[PDB]
């Protein structure tokens, strides 16, 4: 179980671990969170009391390095940063343990949740969307644009999520433009999985990184990546059936996570009745299409 | 964006444009069977494609053989059509080719778009405006051309005659889109007025009679009382 310390809270701030969140006063005595588990990636973000807007945080990995935060009062905002002196490390995090200055990472035992949305998901593909080479965790906010973003200004602060554009010739074969555009199974198949992620875990883990960068930054741009690529799948005709099965278990999981209170935003009323109702997945998605109907039946 | 009554006048710049209507692709009779159930049978249509500044008309005949064995006939009609303007497309010199084109249903636009990916400055567009190019299969020598033809065939056409060596293109549209809406709104009458006078005829490479300027101008009011009446017969007013 691993630690991430903080120098100090000089400003008040709902700092959120994962999917719970929780207050500290300004100068608060806070020094960070203990018993985060080892295996999974986390992300830590901010939320400030004087400024809701920029929501901001750091997706990381506790195996990779000894991280911790530390307020910056010029740059105005708590800032991820890595200790090489291990021994520094270890001396820091036992005394604030000792003074018991440190909130648990509250996980219930039977509780699934995060290893459920982050299932596919790994650092090192998070790095390569948010580029930065000299750190070993990633900084996300609400107002980062995507690269597909900006072909429609700074490449240095983008998300470099996969290009989908269904009205491309990336998409569309010469000669089989009806047959392409009504059957996505080429440019999902062949383009995407064979070609561009290799796999079918990559490209899952992709799409939940895009869902949690749209809830819990409020990301737009992400929130379009993650139902351009559920919106890929569901109009496919010929996907394998592993697919099918997983991704109707990663939606679930989404849609149960999701407040209840933003699903107005972050939810696309044509993708998902296309989904659920129209498309060559329609009858494939038994979970999510009950959880759908059962807590947001005013969507469809 | 949308084509309408505001930005009406841009079809008659110098700006290369096509419309383009598929009201006439497929087209079917509904007939019973022998067992009493029903049964289409395709007859033979076509794509109207047509320049407003110069009248030139690129009219595609759909033989019903391009329908065997297919199914969702209605959906493939507009790929068929967004595949034959993408082949004329590229078949004209570049100098030649449209740099608008103008759907008149906004069904074709995602079919178009797709088929012409590779001409990215060639802008679809769709528009606001009702208008009857369905009715061109009332111009005679059109339906003619389209029910003889035993295969595919490409029938070129000015809709407008001579008429570009006395009036505007903006005056020409007019006069074509009062004609069509006529023919649409009660084709028997409209016909009746185009013919009546045996005196005046259509030249063997026209599609309209050969009225003088004054004839014109009677044979429109004819057609615009037409329009209004049975717009009454429809409404009761
Ligand atoms: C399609 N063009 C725009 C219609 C031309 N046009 C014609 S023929 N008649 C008429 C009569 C009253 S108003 C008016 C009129 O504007």
């Amino acid at each position: 179980m691993n630690t991430v310390p903080f120098t100090s809270a000089p400003i008040e701030v709902t700092i959120g671990i994962d999917q719970y969140s929780f207050n500290v006063k300004e100068n608060q005595p806070f020094h960070g969170i203990k018993d985060i588990p080892i295996g999974h990636v986390h992300v830590i973000h901010f939320q400030h009391a004087d400024n809701s807007s920029m929501r901001y945080g750091y997706w990381f990995d506790c195996r990779m390095g000894n991280f911790y935060i530390q307020y910056d009062p010029k740059d105005g905002l708590y800032k991820m940063m890595e200790e090489r002196d291990g021994a520094k490390f270890e001396n820091i995090v036992h005394n604030f343990k000792e003074r018991q200055m440190m909130v648990s990472y509250p996980k219930i035992d039977e509780d699934d949740t995060w290893y459920n949305l982050t299932e596919f998901v790994q650092m090192d593909k998070i790095r390569k969307i948010v580029r930065k080479d000299e750190n070993q965790f990633s900084y996300v906010d609400s107002s980062m644009t995507t690269v597909q973003e900006n072909e429609l200004s700074d490449p240095a602060h983008s998300l470099n999520y996969t290009v989908i554009n269904f009205k491309s010739r990336e998409a569309i074969r010469p000669g089989h433009e009806m047959e392409d555009f009504l059957d996505k199974s080429y440019y999902l198949n062949t383009v995407m999985l064979q070609g561009i992620f290799k796999n079918s875990s990559n490209y899952f883990g992709e799409l939940q990184f895009a869902f949690l960068n749209a809830m819990f930054f409020g990301n737009y741009g992400s929130s379009l990546q993650w139902h351009a690529m559920i919106e890929l799948i569901c109009s496919s005709a010929t996907v394998p059936k592993h697919m099918l099965d997983k991704l109707d278990e990663i939606l679930y999981y989404q849609i149960k996570t999701l407040p209840e209170q933003y699903s107005d935003i972050l939810l696309n009323e044509r993708v998902w009745n296309i989904c659920l109702y129209s498309s060559f997945q329609k009858n494939s998605l038994h979970n999510t299409e009950k959880i759908m109907e059962n807590k947001y039946p005013e969507l469809l | 964006g949308a084509m309408n009554s505001s930005n009406y006048a841009e079809l008659f710049n110098n700006d290369i444009k096509l419309f383009v209507d598929d009201t006439n692709v497929y087209r079917v009779t509904v007939h019973k069977t022998f067992e009493g159930n029903v049964a289409t049978k395709a007859i033979n249509g076509c794509i109207f494609t047509l320049n407003p500044k110069t009248g030139h008309l690129f009219l595609k005949i759909i033989h019903t053989s391009v329908w065997a064995g297919q199914k969702r006939l209605s959906q493939l009609a507009k790929w068929k059509t967004a595949e034959e303007v993408s082949a004329l497309v590229r078949s004209l010199p570049k100098e030649e080719q449209p740099k608008q084109i103008i759907v008149t249903r906004k069904a074709m636009l995602d079919p178009l778009e797709v088929h012409m990916l590779d001409f990215p400055n060639i802008a679809i567009r769709p528009t606001e405006l009702r208008l009857p190019f369905s009715a061109a299969m009332s111009i005679d020598k059109l339906s003619d051309v389209v029910m003889k033809a035993t295969e595919p065939q490409m029938v070129l056409f000015n809709i407008y005659d001579d008429w570009l060596d006395r009036i505007s293109s903006y005056t020409a549209f007019s006069r074509l889109t009062l004609l069509l809406r006529a023919l649409k709104t009660n084709e028997e009458s409209a016909k009746m007025i185009l013919l009546s006078d045996p005196t005046i005829t259509i030249k063997s490479y026209h599609l309209w009679p050969s009225f003088t300027d004054e004839q014109w101008i009677t044979i429109e009011s004819q057609m615009r009382d037409l329009i209004l009446t049975e717009y009454g017969r429809k409404y009761n007013v």
